[PDB]
């Protein structure tokens, strides 16, 4: 029991942010009306977290997966709780995963979506002002404000776990 | 010749090759701040020379 | 990564990054219109060729 | 967005009031209410060997601890931990243990043991820490478990009524060691000892 209690603070600190990730997962699934699916309903089976081994301290064209599941719904996969936890966990928290790899795809999608939205909305503008407005939309300040007003930064995992020094037990 | 582990060998040599004044000082230091938070302690040592 | 672009477009409505409208929903950005006065759809293809 | 004054300080940051998960809020168990305990199971992944026999064997013993809440947890993903002997797998049981606390002193014993673990076994304690009864943010308990009747498990009351605080390690001189009873192997098997000399 002493050996098992040695690991207790780490387990509790992971459970904290796993519960935050579950909250985010359920909230986003419900907002998309996808919460009634067999995958995402009461029968959700969370897959175990996966080690991101890329981290430093750890004839024919193949169809693209995201586009494959964009047009056909049979390839839709449940949004994993571990994936949301990785999205929340910053690199400063010296955990075994971070938000870096997801951020690349998220940034690319945000840029593409803002570009198409502005092009469809303001089709009678020159390229210069469209580029400027897009740079404003995807700027750090805009994303910062529009995530602060979503009450997300109160649930982020961004500090290294030093239980003895900067941690308050339950 | 006592052992090969240097980390405890330093403690051993310090404990053997010091007068009981230094030994008792170090032991009182160890038992005073065994596993505490460095921000939780603030101490002074007054010596003459 | 989990739901494709069509569902991911709705998230920008959640974060208020892209303001929605009755005429152009966010789910239909894949239906981009190269509209405006800059295009002339009545021109016969011989002039282009 | 018009003003350009705030474009210089690209390296700013802000202070945010953190908030616990909704489950952990107001999760302190109460007398005469149903509370749920989720046992924590540790699965050692590394292959057993002469160096890692103790860590492999001990972690598989069914004397685990749980986490005690008023609120009900969702299903949690299995999680990896890296001990010095290798990798670990930790899972939280999806089916909670449902019990009721019918004694204020019983709850006091539970919460005293919870405070004891951090104060002594893990030494997380600080001079200003206080045992919290406010039943507010981040308030839940940790309780040990032992096998009872059948496959069901229960609270391990004897350890908590015995270990309110860890006894301080004190040596014995020859005089007082003489009449101390002869040590028995059963009293040392699977226990914790320390070299006081």
């Amino acid at each position: 029991l002493w050996l098992k209690l040695i690991f207790l603070p780490s387990i509790l600190n992971r459970m904290y942010f796993l519960l935050h990730a579950e909250a985010l997962r359920k909230r986003f699934n419900t907002y998309l009306n996808l919460h009634l699916l067999p995958f995402n309903g009461t029968d959700y089976m969370p897959r175990p977290l996966e080690i991101d081994y890329s981290l430093k301290r750890n004839g024919k064209v193949k169809p693209l997966l995201i586009l494959q599941k964009t047009v056909s719904k049979e390839h839709i996969t449940p949004a994993e709780q571990g994936e949301f936890l990785a999205a929340i966990t910053a690199s400063s928290a010296a955990d075994v995963f971070d938000m870096e790899r997801l951020e690349i795809l998220g940034n690319s999608f945000l840029k593409l979506s803002a570009t198409l939205y502005l092009a469809s909305k303001y089709s009678d503008w020159n390229e210069g002002t469209l580029t400027e407005v897009k740079s404003k939309l995807v700027s750090n300040r805009n994303l910062l404000f529009c995530l602060i007003d979503a009450d997300i930064p109160k649930t982020l995992n961004t500090i290294q776990f030093t239980p003895r020094y900067t941690w308050l037990p339950p | 010749y006592d052992d090969d582990d240097d980390n405890v060998n330093t403690e051993e040599v310090i404990m053997n090759f010091s007068t009981p004044k230094v030994q008792r000082f170090l032991m009182s230091l160890k038992v005073s701040f065994a596993d505490k938070d460095p921000k939780d302690i603030c101490c002074l040592v007054f010596v003459e020379r | 990564k989990n739901y494709g672009l069509q569902h991911a477009f709705k998230m920008l409505e959640y974060f208020k990054i892209c303001r929605a409208d009755i005429d152009k929903p966010l789910t239909q950005l894949l239906n981009l219109e190269l509209g405006g006065k800059k295009m002339r759809a009545n021109v016969n293809t011989t002039e282009i060729d | 967005v018009t003003a350009t004054v705030n474009k210089a300080d690209k390296s700013k940051d802000r202070t945010y009031k953190t908030e616990c998960p909704l489950e952990f809020y107001d999760a302190l168990p109460r007398v005469g209410e149903i509370c749920y305990a989720y046992e924590i199971f540790l699965e050692p992944q590394f292959e057993s060997c002469e160096y890692t026999e103790h860590m492999y064997l001990n972690l598989q013993t069914p004397r685990n601890y749980a986490i005690l809440l008023r609120n009900k947890l969702p299903r949690l993903a299995e999680m990896p931990l890296f001990s010095n002997q290798g990798k670990l797998h930790v899972r939280v049981a999806n089916a909670p243990l449902e019990v009721i606390i019918q004694n204020s002193e019983q709850l006091e014993l539970l919460h005293q043991f919870h405070g004891m673990v951090f104060r002594d076994i893990l030494k997380i304690w600080h001079p200003f820490f206080v045992l919290d009864r406010r039943s507010k943010e981040n308030s839940y308990l940790v309780v040990p478990l032992i096998l009872g009747a059948g496959e069901q498990k229960c609270f391990d009351w004897e350890l908590m009524t015995n270990f309110r605080r860890l006894p301080q390690s004190h040596g014995s001189n020859v005089q007082q060691r003489e009449q101390q009873p002869a040590p028995r192997p059963e009293d040392f098997e699977g226990k914790i000892v320390t070299q006081w000399y």
